[PDB]
């Protein structure tokens, strides 16, 4: 059951590469949409997408062949994700070999000429160097015809997969989100000259979405002190703690350890998880 | 109601009548589109109300004399939309006389 | 624990009563969408047969078929086939009937 | 047009009904064919006050010729 | 001696609102400091003093709430065909389009005040401005002033446009036999959208196109643009005789993503004669 919020973010994050494909093939000299060429340049990234995508229909035909039978009841947890992976605008399937021949085309272009600096553009820098721009425009001719002839196009390109917490200016708050002292003065700030209103940790950041099991944070769970904020990234998560009754199957009084135990003391970058102060 | 063009009656009888009696039936053909025509948005309003009132059903409710309200309110609602489409029927019938000519006239100048 | 036991065996027996209900619904008024729609909306809520108003007149052949106390006498296989379905069926002066045989308290049906 | 006002309004009952069924979330078809039906119900009552307006022209047209 | 009340007083600012006309407020500007004005009484027995201190406080708010309509106004409609015509203290007459009539109001606002503020802004337009055809949606919702005031300069090049396409059919006898077919009309849903509908009666064809307002994300914000597209049922085969110039405008169009064309309103009115080109 607590798999299906983390779900419904990883659909809405294959949405937004697919609608900045629509976009880009319009205006291919947009500068400020590049990350889409990154994306799909990541060599382990196709890779881990087609692992999550295998095992996912290792878990479905598992699941399938192993469905629960003694409580009905219990069948909802399974029934929906079988409904959420077929509901989905897109098809899996017909992704799943979008990345694929992406591979395939990015390992002989190696063999018909030799460079490793690529490999750095596709991971890190996310852009292709001028010598190969004609690497570039095969990217936006292809994707039209591979993909998108099997989903809906309108419904895509208006879909709402704004509040994906990608941007860094999504995740502290636009008070704040600005250079406020000269690089004269250094780069370290103290507290006392921070806004009044900004001046505690709980008006750092939208504290809305959670980071780790990717649900939504009710008011309960926000004035209960018992989430967590990283020093390094920003991020806010209620990871390591017992979850409340309305969250789980049925609401009642038995405690269970969830997986967000991992994440009691380190966080998803590696940073240090703290007790939010009130 | 009242039949003022009788059926089975061919189109150049209906314009000699037409042409006498100082055009009282015109008249109240006229009055008939007319009110056919200001009914015509009234009835569209309040169907996007009612959208709206739909839509809105998980708001402003916590007592459950309430929803015996709201509920009560909304089946009436829809019992004056069948009242209004057997009205609309009655006022589209006794115009269908009238229009039972344009297929003739069409058909004889084909 | 028997408490998530009942609990699950009161889920169940609650489904496979309202499948009972609405396949028992989609025919005996049949001939009103309205009858149909106010009456499964009132049970969302959670309202009572005996309280809700209908527009619609239902025949008294049924009513009398459906109980047999009248003049013909209630069939022994028709017996057979109300014991073998779930809920207890009868209407009374141009209503039904509906009470839970398991929790005689006001099972709320509200979502 | 006569028998199309009827079933329009019969048919969001009727469109409505597997939708409640499940209640007694949405499905995505479910609501798309709301959408359609009242897109639809719209669209024909905007054809019959063309239709309208179109025969009581030549209503007036006719009688002063 | 000349039994009569007048009320003095002075604007704290040079609004520009005093060179429009109010007159129709029957209120005098003073010639010699045009910040001061004085409205105007007249009495018997003057000892009865709360009938003219009530209409002085009554046309005082009123005129107070008129200048905070304005300045909101002037706030929500920076454009430079933006002027006031008349002033009168129950209705508003402003000009904020293209119309050359100096006289003709292209929106009228009636003015309900209360003792606090106005309790209602209805919006009339005139039947030479194209607009007047949503005024029974505006009638019937009650909507935020501001909302509507940014949905009419959202949507004025629009109606400009629509008006002008409008205008092409409505031009009287030009001594040409050339009686079209295609009649062009305005098919309306709610506020949300606005539908153009081709009625050919000779040829039993329908050119549909629907203009919504669709939310879209962009670089992280949810923008509304114009949805001009063909509407779904619009799956029209090869085969039908007027397929021809829906298959032209898909060719020479189809931000385009096949189907829809979301465009900015400041640049609409040219696209739209474009699409307009090819059906004149």
């Amino acid at each position: 059951h607590s798999l299906i919020p983390v779900a419904k973010w990883f659909v809405k994050f294959i949405t937004y590469l697919t609608q900045e494909i629509l976009i880009l093939i319009n205006d291919p000299t947009n500068k400020e949409y590049t990350l889409v060429h990154g994306i799909f340049g990541a060599k382990m990234s196709r890779t881990l997408i087609l692992s999550i995508l295998n095992e996912i229909k290792k878990v479905t035909q598992i699941v399938a062949k192993f469905p629960e039978t003694s409580y009905p009841i219990l069948n909802e947890s399974s029934t929906f994700l079988k409904l959420v992976l077929s509901e989905s605008p897109v098809d899996f399937e017909k992704f799943e070999t979008f990345l694929v021949d992406v591979n395939n085309k990015f390992i002989a272009l190696c063999e018909q000429q030799p460079s490793q600096e690529r490999e750095f553009s596709l991971l890190v820098k996310a852009e292709i160097p001028p010598e190969y721009a004609k690497v570039g425009d095969f990217l936006l001719q292809y994707a039209n015809n591979a993909v998108i002839s099997h989903a809906n196009a309108a419904a895509v390109y208006f879909a709402d997969t704004s509040g994906l917490k990608i941007s860094n200016s999504e995740f502290f708050n636009p008070e704040i989100f600005h250079l406020l002292q000269p690089l004269e003065e250094g780069l370290i700030i103290d507290t006392d000259k921070l806004p009044i209103k900004n001046r505690t940790s709980k008006s750092f950041s939208k504290l809305l979405y959670d980071d780790v099991t990717c649900d939504k944070l009710s008011v309960s769970e926000i004035s209960d002190g018992k989430l967590k904020r990283c020093s390094r990234c920003g991020s806010v998560t209620r990871a390591g703690n017992i979850i409340s009754s309305d969250k789980t199957i049925v609401p009642t009084s038995i405690q269970t350890k969830r997986w967000p135990t991992m994440y009691t003391r380190l966080c998803i970058c590696s940073g240090m998880l703290f007790e939010m102060d009130g | 109601m009242d039949s003022i063009i009788p059926a089975g009656v061919k189109l150049d009888d209906l314009q000699v009548i037409l042409a006498k009696n100082e055009n009282e039936t015109r008249d109240k053909v006229c009055k008939q589109i007319n009110e056919a025509r200001d009914e015509i948005l009234p009835l569209r309003l309040q169907f996007n109300e009612f959208i709206q009132i739909m839509a809105n059903i998980d708001q402003e409710g916590s007592k459950q004399a309430d929803r015996m309200a709201k509920y009560l309110h909304i089946r009436d609602k829809i019992l004056q939309l069948n009242d209004r489409f057997q009205t609309l029927s009655s006022h589209l019938e006794a115009l269908q006389p009238l229009f039972s000519t344009v297929p003739e006239y069409l058909k004889t100048a084909d | 624990f028997r408490k998530e036991e009942l609990l699950l065996k009161d889920l169940e027996i609650r489904k496979l009563e309202i499948s009972s209900r609405f396949k028992h619904r989609q025919e005996i008024f049949k001939d009103s969408p309205m009858d149909l729609f106010m009456s499964t909306l009132g049970d969302c809520l959670g309202i009572k047969d005996e309280e809700m108003l209908t527009s619609c007149t239902i025949p008294k052949a049924v009513v009398d078929h459906i109980n047999g106390s009248g003049k013909r006498k209630p069939t022994k296989a028709a017996q057979r086939a109300r014991d073998q379905d779930s809920i207890d069926i009868s209407i009374k002066d141009n209503k039904l009937v509906m009470k839970s045989k398991f929790n005689k308290s006001n099972r709320s049906y509200s979502i | 047009y006569k028998n199309k006002l009827t079933v329009c309004f019969d048919d969001i009952l009727k469109v409505g009904a597997e939708m409640m069924m499940q209640q007694q979330g949405f499905s995505q078809s479910q609501q798309k064919l709301l959408k359609e039906k009242v897109k639809l119900f719209h669209g024909i009552l905007d054809d019959l006050e063309t239709s309208l307006s179109q025969s009581s022209s030549y209503l007036e047209t006719l009688t002063a010729l | 001696s000349n039994s009569q009340i007048r009320l003095y007083a002075k604007f704290k600012r040079n609004t520009m609102m005093i060179q429009c006309q109010i007159d129709k407020l029957y209120i005098h500007f003073v010639q010699e400091e045009p910040l001061a004005f004085y409205l105007e009484e007249s009495f018997t027995n003057l000892g009865i003093i709360v009938q003219y201190l009530t209409k002085f406080r009554q046309k005082l708010m009123q005129l107070v709430v008129l200048t905070d309509v304005v300045e909101r106004l002037h706030k929500n409609f920076e454009s430079e065909n933006f002027k006031i015509i008349a002033l009168q203290p129950n209705e508003i007459s402003f000009k904020y389009l293209s119309n050359n009539d100096e006289d003709d109001k292209d929106c009228t606002i009636k003015i309900s005040t209360n003792d606090d503020s106005i309790k209602n802004l209805t919006v009339q337009l005139s039947p030479s401005n194209p607009q007047h055809i949503i005024q029974p949606f505006l009638d019937n919702s009650k909507m935020d002033y501001h909302f509507i005031f940014s949905y009419l300069q959202f949507t004025s090049s629009l109606f400009k446009a629509l008006k002008v396409i409008l205008n092409e059919r409505g031009g009287k006898f030009h001594e040409s036999g050339s009686q079209y077919s295609t009649m062009v009309n305005i098919g309306l849903h709610n506020l949300n959208e606005y539908q153009i509908v081709y009625y050919n009666p000779q040829a039993g064809t329908k050119i549909t196109i629907c203009i919504e307002l669709k939310t879209v994300l962009h670089n992280g914000r949810d923008k509304i643009q114009f949805h001009i597209h063909f509407a779904d049922v619009a799956h029209i085969t090869t085969k039908s005789p007027a397929y021809p110039m829906m298959h032209q405008v898909r060719n020479q169009v189809f931000i385009r993503l096949g189907n829809g064309v979301a465009c900015d309103p400041s640049e609409i009115e040219p696209i739209l004669m474009e699409i307009h080109n090819i059906l004149k």
